């Protein structure tokens, strides 16, 4: 289609080689605490 | 453990719910309860 159209039939030589990517948020996850271990402390039902 | 100890909770709560079912039912017969006295009273009057 285009009249740019680039035209080389070459292997492009190698540039950068591919690493660890250098961010540190949110390939991780979110943290949760919970126990049912609170659930132990109740009320005297005293008055009525 | 964990299992036992969540479905003694759930029965505990579940037992609290149905116990203030029950109160308010009969919290809220007590006033035909003493409307159903007032009207004897009346019906005594009468007989009499």
């Amino acid at each position: 289609e285009n009249s740019l159209s680039t035209t080389s039939k070459s292997k492009r030589q190698v540039i950068v080689p591919v690493c660890m990517p250098k961010i540190h948020y949110s390939p991780l996850k979110t943290g949760l605490c919970y126990d049912v271990r609170m659930r132990y402390h109740a009320k005297i039902f005293t008055s009525y | 453990k964990r299992l036992n100890e969540t479905q003694r909770q759930n029965q505990l709560d579940e037992i609290k719910n149905s116990v203030g079912l029950t109160f308010k039912k009969k919290q809220e017969v007590e006033k035909s309860i003493n409307d159903s006295e007032k009207r004897l009273k009346h019906a005594m009057t009468e007989s009499t």
